[PDB]
């Protein structure tokens, strides 16, 4: 009753990083951080298991650029096993591509097309191949006018190098495999120096799990599917429901990976640790709908901080999931103890966010600006890696002026 | 006047190159006139067509400077006669 | 980890200024500040070292009426050394004046002219004289109708007294030396008595230094110019490449004035000065890039009393660059402990200020009216002069109200 009122909290715009003493440039600044033993990342950045934000587009995107990206629950348990799966698989350089017959018409090629492939292969027992190129010269008429004759194909099991050349030498960038290797397909290969990858070299990827009877079998298809981290995300973690569920998953499947439900106490932190949870992910109210309608929230930069304290005293991982706005504000909420930020709003409009609908363009763009205010930041803050910018950098009180 | 007098010439005199020349110096001729395809002559004299040279050729090839006579079509090399339609 | 947010930080709006008891009024206050033993102005301000601000006639508005201007570094070595030199010889009473021939035309002279000079002197190897008022009288026709039989002319080494006078008598305002003097030259040679000087009588004028490869060349040419100050201007001053420019420059140049980049803590206040620099330039974020970009900042007016607390220890200057809006900014600057205050995007719209192009007339006008609002603070504080303003006054903290 007494310490009723005591408390105090911060938020970001309450703070400013203090420039120190800087012996590295913003881009020599090592931004790789290790949730766990087995979920590393070369950049502290997360795509949201929302809806708006995060399918095997993002995921992929994500991972391929250093962060990460967790596949949204609102779909079947099915589906988001195959979105996992679809994560999981690519980066391979196609066992299954889209076919068509002699008997269909080029208006069918183009609209499988637009759907953004370049070549379609020409029933259920290789004929030819169409592509965009063959479009210029065509007038729907019918896909039988097609590359017929000169038609190069590989064996399967050519090797990359085994290719790269038979496209150089016939000037094709299509290749099947009587499967199919483009030159996209090999070029992507080395684009993303940077990608996150397990230890089979896969790309890393999460999946979204709520509280409900079923997510002990969701679970188990996402396991099944090798997802890399299981998100048990809920509005309020420190719930009984949810210290329970996460529990439960760890004692049935020991070494895999766990992100558990929002919490914004260090008291909050120790109940999701205790119960099994690897990464605890922090945001309760970061004028949103949870101090408008239940009176409840946690300044984002207090709840990071007293979240990431008591975490590693046990040696575990804080996400910070809350009102990141700017570039500058993940600084600061790495700065407060968080090994990562989650990102929703800001890569809902992206080019690989789900569906068609405010378009931002590819997610690389928003990504690259949010990690260069990073790098900017840790540069003022002499920042050498991410422990550096988490355990030595100070903040100034700013009144709101 | 003269310029809209002269503007359909019908190019009876084409840009051409040789195997000599470096895959730059088609380059060259492509982005200056808003080119997109040089015709490979065997001698500057007895101009005899033996190639031809375009950008989707260039994009299969890292930037180098090798004979354009190995970068160059000439196996499956179309052309047509004088006064087709 | 727990000093990490203990740090509160004051900006310009945070403070008032507390009225004391006064035995001065405001114009018989003292506005000089010695920055070094050989860089004393007789007005705190110095326009800032950017493009749009300080070029030559910026830094000669400037220090004729006792401040300083910092020649911008977005221009080659040549040119910049160029523009100091143009300032170090100016308020002489010129060696290389204008000129045409007889061949040219009236519509080459006007143009000459429009490009502020009234008087144009008339090949290799003088026949008439050129003004505005024979322009009245004229229809650009030819040069050769110009004043060319009453010729006044003087020698070369003839006293300014020798003048105003030979000028009065013949009511002409050009005298050509077979060089030139004209009557704004004599003119302004006295409307400026607060001018700030060298020892030997010369504007004073800054150059500004980055850390690049050739900087070192750079400093050489200002140095071979005559500069008086030379200014390491970088974002981040704190980091080991510009201690290191500093030192470097310091070892070669031992009596060369120094200031050096943007810093905003004492601990790096004492790293600039154990480097070698004469005076620190204080401002880092004082909603501007550094802010929402990298979430790096510290409040203005905390910044200059910690960064001058820490640098009247070694005996050394503080100048305050960042923030100032009103002129009432800069006696809070001030008395914060700054000895300077630096402004650039005051100054940039004004008519001395580089380029064409939002237009504010004379810079005169804006420097009467910021050193104006400085007279009426300290005359409310009882400041005798700049030190006691830095010394004793005192401030209020206010809430927002
Ligand atoms: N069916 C499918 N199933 C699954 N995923 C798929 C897929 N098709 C594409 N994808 C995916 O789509 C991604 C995007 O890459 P692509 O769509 O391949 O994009 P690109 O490499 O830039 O091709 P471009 O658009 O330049 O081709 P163009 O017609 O100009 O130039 C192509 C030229 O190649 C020639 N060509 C192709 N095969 C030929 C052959 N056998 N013989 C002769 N010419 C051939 C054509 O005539 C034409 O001139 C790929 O990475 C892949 O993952
Ligand atoms: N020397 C010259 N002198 C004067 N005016 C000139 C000129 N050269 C061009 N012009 C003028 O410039 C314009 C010609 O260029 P544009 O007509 O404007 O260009 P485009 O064909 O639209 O270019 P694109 O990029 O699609 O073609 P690609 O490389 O795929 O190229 C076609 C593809 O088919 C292949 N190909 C072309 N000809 C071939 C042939 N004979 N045999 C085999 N393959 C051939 C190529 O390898 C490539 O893959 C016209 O105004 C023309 O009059
Ligand atoms: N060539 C050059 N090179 C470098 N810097 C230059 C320059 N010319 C000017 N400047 C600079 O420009 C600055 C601006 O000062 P000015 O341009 O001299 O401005 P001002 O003194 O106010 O002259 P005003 O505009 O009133 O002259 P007006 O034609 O009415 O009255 C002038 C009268 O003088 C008479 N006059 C001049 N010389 C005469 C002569 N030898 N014999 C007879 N009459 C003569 C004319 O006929 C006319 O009636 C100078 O301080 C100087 O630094
Ligand atoms: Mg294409
Ligand atoms: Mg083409
Ligand atoms: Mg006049």
């Amino acid at each position: 009753w007494e310490s009723k009122f005591s408390k105090e909290g911060l938020t970001f715009d309450d703070v400013l990083l203090v420039p120190a003493k800087s012996e590295v440039l913003p881009r020599d600044v090592d931004l790789s951080v290790e949730l766990t033993k087995t979920l590393k990342l070369n950049i502290p950045v997360i795509s949201a298991g929302m809806d708006t934000v995060t399918e095997s587009a993002m995921a992929i995107a994500m991972a391929r650029q250093g962060g990460l990206g967790i596949i949204h629950k609102n779909m079947s348990i099915e589906q988001q096993a195959e979105q996992v799966d679809k994560v999981k698989r690519s980066e391979r350089g196609i066992t299954n591509p889209f076919f068509l017959t002699p008997d269909h018409q080029v208006f069918d090629a183009e609209h499988l097309m637009g759907k953004r492939i370049s070549g379609v292969p020409i029933e259920e027992d290789l004929v030819g191949i169409i592509t965009n190129r063959d479009l210029r010269f065509i007038s729907m008429k019918i896909s039988d006018v097609m590359t017929k004759e000169e038609l190069v194909t590989a064996s399967v099991g050519t090797t990359l190098d085994e290719a790269e050349k038979i496209l150089q030498k016939h000037k094709i960038e299509k290749l099947p495999l009587v499967g199919l290797i483009t030159i996209k397909d090999i070029e992507k290969v080395i684009e993303f120096p940077n990608s996150s990858k397990d230890i089979h070299g896969r790309l890393i990827v999460g999946a979204a799990v709520g509280v409900t009877g079923d997510t002990m079998t969701r679970v188990k298809k996402l396991v099944e599917a090798n997802v890399d981290v299981i998100v048990i995300d809920t509005a309020h973690g420190h719930s009984q429901g949810v210290l329970n569920t996460v529990t439960k998953i760890r004692e049935t499947y020991p070494e895999l990976n766990i992100i558990a439900g929002n919490v914004a106490t260090a008291e909050a932190t120790r109940a999701l640790i205790e119960a099994g949870a690897d990464v605890v992910k922090v945001g309760i109210g970061p004028i949103c709908t949870t101090r408008v309608v239940a009176g409840v929230g946690v300044p984002q930069i207090t709840a990071i901080y007293d979240c990431a304290t008591e975490a590693r005293k046990h040696g575990k991982t804080i996400i910070a999931d809350g009102g990141i706005k700017f570039s500058g504000d993940i600084t600061k909420a790495l700065a407060a103890g968080g090994h990562a930020v989650m990102l929703g709003s800001l890569l809902a409009g992206t080019s690989e966010s789900p569906g068609e609908t405010p378009y931002k363009g590819p997610v690389e763009e928003t990504v690259y600006q949010l990690v260069g205010g990073l790098r900017s930041g840790m540069g003022y803050c002499g920042s050498k890696d991410l422990r550096a910018l988490r355990e030595e950098a100070q903040f100034i009180r700013m009144t709101g002026a | 006047v003269d310029k809209v007098k002269r503007s359909e010439r019908g190019i009876t005199n084409p840009f051409f190159l040789t195997p000599d020349h470096q895959v730059f110096d088609a380059e060259h001729l492509m982005g200056k006139y808003r080119i997109s395809g040089v015709p490979i002559v065997n001698n500057e004299e007895d101009q005899k067509l033996v190639g031809i040279i375009t950008n989707r050729d260039l994009r299969f090839i890292a930037d180098y400077s090798m004979k354009i006579s190995d970068v160059m079509t000439k196996e499956e090399l179309v052309t047509a006669s004088v006064g087709t339609t």
